[PDB]
């Protein structure tokens, strides 16, 4: 009978603006209408799953909900649990969790020459040295409307060799080589808790990548006043 | 194709990274930034101050303007500073036009 | 401040690989250096991907430091490839300045 609360994440709430909740209790036999609650020690009230089928084809399934709470119950840092009881164990079991900072830092970096020269794929990355706290999230853009899941991978948090207290990550989205080559611009937008907007936007090009000549003509000229 | 970065009217500039395709085939495009500056030659130091030296020093630090000691007056903004005058005596102050081709009333 | 670089590992159906850095010929310490799991490729689930973070003293990526990269994996044919990157590792980079005088 594993028992588990899943916190809210921030890093959910970037992407759609809206909490969604459901504790998850796997591992427990079959039962007939299940209802469970949600109740911060406090007195919440009592909140039953949504959108999860009561008795799996299975038979070892979760049916464990969490209370739809606002952004600013979480910002108050208040504790939580999901107290769930079965046949299985009548003694109801409860567990508590909740949220136990520094500018994050996002930059990315281009596609390696030859990639562009193998002419089959290429790599872009959006590369974060550092964060505090752990949690963040990436999603890419392209021409200013979201980009598909499938091509975009973000991977877990690492602590930073020098500043093990910070906190580093990164993602890849694996572009045509062709694609890349045209000037397609993208952004590699990233959302963390400890930021103003609490969203960064950041974007590259070929335009934005390594340049190879500088015709600077710097032109000098007696006329003064105006400028070209 | 010229994507102009920066047009800073001080310190006149104009950086194009435009892309330039590469010969018939792809995938080595060049990428340039053409940063294309007009020193003045003859503007003062406080180019509002018309009694200021003479600019023999134009520093150009790019990272600065993409993101003031002016050199170059810009079109639309105008330059100037008040003057004294005296017709019989009388010391008044009044607006002076050191652009004064753009600076007609609009 | 410091320097990062990022060692780009694409391909490898194994699912196995294990990177190091040896700077200037000599593996650099293993806290230095951070790799990721190897989860498939988002084009080619049989692919794989990983890094490797190596922080570094900007000065001295700005004194010519190799920081070559290594890579041990069965597919290669000598099992593994080296990699590595410096000021002039990218293309020439030709100035064209031109100072007119009128
Ligand atoms: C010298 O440069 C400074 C800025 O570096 C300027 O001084 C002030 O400019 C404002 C702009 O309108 C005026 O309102 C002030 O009256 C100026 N200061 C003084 C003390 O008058 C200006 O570009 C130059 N100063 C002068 C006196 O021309
Ligand atoms: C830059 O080099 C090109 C040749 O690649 C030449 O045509 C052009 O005039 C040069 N720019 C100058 C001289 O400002
Ligand atoms: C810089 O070089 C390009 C060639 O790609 C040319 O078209 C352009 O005119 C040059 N710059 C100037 C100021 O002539
Ligand atoms: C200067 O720019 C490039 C680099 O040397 C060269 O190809 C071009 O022909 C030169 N042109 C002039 C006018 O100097």
């Amino acid at each position: 009978i594993r028992v588990f609360a899943i916190p809210p994440s921030f890093a959910s709430i970037f992407l759609t603006k809206s909490t969604k909740l459901t504790c998850l209790v796997t591992d427990l036999t079959t039962y007939d209408s299940v209802t469970i609650s949600w109740t911060r020690q406090n007195g919440e009230a009592v909140k039953t799953h949504t959108n999860i089928s009561e008795s799996h084809p299975n038979a070892t399934f979760s049916a464990v909900g969490e209370a739809s709470i606002c952004e600013d119950d979480w910002n108050s840092g208040e504790r939580f649990t999901c107290t769930v009881t079965h046949t299985d164990l009548p003694s109801p079991l409860k567990q508590t969790i909740s949220r136990p900072l520094h500018r994050p830092d996002v930059y990315l970096l281009p596609p390696a020459r030859e990639q562009l020269n193998l002419r089959e794929s290429a790599t872009i990355t959006c590369l974060v040295t550092g964060f505090s706290p752990a949690d963040v999230f990436v999603q890419w853009m392209q021409r200013g409307q979201p980009l598909s899941p499938e091509k975009y991978v973000t991977s877990a948090p690492m602590p930073e060799p020098q500043a093990p207290g910070r906190y580093f990550a990164h993602s890849i989205l694996t572009v045509s080589e062709e694609e890349w080559n045209t000037g397609e611009t993208y952004t590699c937008v990233v959302a963390h808790e400890a930021l103003p907007n609490r969203v960064t936007e950041r974007t590259v090009d070929k335009s934005t990548g390594k340049p190879t000549l500088y015709n600077v003509s710097l032109v000098m000229s007696d006329t003064a006043g105006t400028c070209y | 194709e010229r994507i102009v970065l920066v047009d800073n009217k001080c310190k006149c500039a104009r950086i194009t990274s435009r892309i330039i395709r590469s010969s018939e085939d792809p995938n080595e495009d060049i990428v340039e930034r053409n940063i294309r500056i007009i020193v003045p030659l003859n503007n003062r130091e406080n180019i509002s101050d018309p009694t200021s030296p003479l600019r023999t020093r134009f520093v150009y630090h790019l990272s600065d303007l993409c993101k003031e000691t002016c050199y170059t007056y810009d079109r639309n903004k105008c330059y100037t500073a008040v003057v004294p005058l005296v017709y019989g005596g009388e010391t008044k102050m009044v607006e002076t036009a050191l652009t004064p081709d753009a600076c007609y009333p609009d």
